């Protein structure tokens, strides 16, 4: 459709400038191996991925009509989602990045789920115009909490829905499974709220100098 | 603050 192909195009445009900066994917390389060191290594790449996301958010189609408030409560609310899936995306395009990870202090309880949703999605292959649209209907869910107007919200994500379901009819013909497969990637997703809000209460994890972008988009 | 900056 004609306003479905311009909508697709202003999604696109805005994801594909996201990138994370050369100088931290050196680092994956470059840094010192130790718990300590790893941890800071994830810790500068989720405050980018915040960064990132705040500013894909802001060019997302009706973003800036919104209620101030509502703004905020979406960034908030829909944050550990978003990250978790673009930390995904990152991955999936690493062996080294996965040892750190594994020897940066956490917590399996933490790390076994984290790997076991970046193998799920890294198998279904998913293109970057799905990762787009997803992340976008991420960011744009009416159901966090604190939104006033979620009926507006609504508005902004069903036509990204239509367009990523239209999308798979047109790529994938006679499959209606790989729309419900892209959905069930989402309903792993939405386990990491949970996980979360664990490991910020737990020790470890809390006894740590977030950055503060990390600590005002989490709350803490 | 940090958030309304940034947006
Ligand atoms: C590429 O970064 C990995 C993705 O990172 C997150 O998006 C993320 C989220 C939502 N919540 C927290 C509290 C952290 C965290 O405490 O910071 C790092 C410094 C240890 C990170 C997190 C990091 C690793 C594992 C898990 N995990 O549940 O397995 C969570």
């Amino acid at each position: 459709t004609p306003d479905q192909q311009t909508l697709l195009h202003f999604i696109m445009d805005s994801y594909n400038k996201q990138r994370m900066p050369q100088e931290i994917t050196n680092k994956i390389l470059k840094e010192e191996f130790s718990a300590e060191e790893n941890f800071l290594i994830l810790t500068e790449m989720a405050t980018n991925h915040v960064q990132v996301l705040v500013e894909f958010t802001k060019k997302l189609p009706g973003f800036q009509t919104l209620d101030h408030e509502d703004q905020i409560a979406l960034l908030k609310g829909s944050a550990v989602e978003a990250m978790f899936l673009r930390s995904a995306e990152i991955f999936n395009k690493s062996d080294l990045l996965e040892e750190r990870i594994r020897n940066s202090g956490i917590s399996d309880e933490y790390i076994t789920p984290m790997f076991s949703f970046y193998k799920s999605i890294g198998e279904l292959k998913m293109t970057q115009e799905e990762y787009a649209l997803l992340t976008a209907i991420v960011i744009l869910s009416p159901d966090r909490q604190y939104i006033k107007d979620r009926e507006a919200v609504e508005k902004l994500q069903e036509p990204l829905l239509d367009v990523l379901q239209k999308l798979c009819k047109i790529h994938q013909p006679e499959n209606p499974q790989h729309f419900a497969c892209l959905l069930g990637r989402l309903t792993e997703l939405r386990t990491f709220n949970h996980h979360h809000a664990e490991m910020l209460m737990s020790w470890r994890v809390n006894d740590h100098k977030f950055t503060p972008l990390l600590c005002e988009i989490w709350d803490v | 603050a940090l958030l309304r900056y940034l947006l």
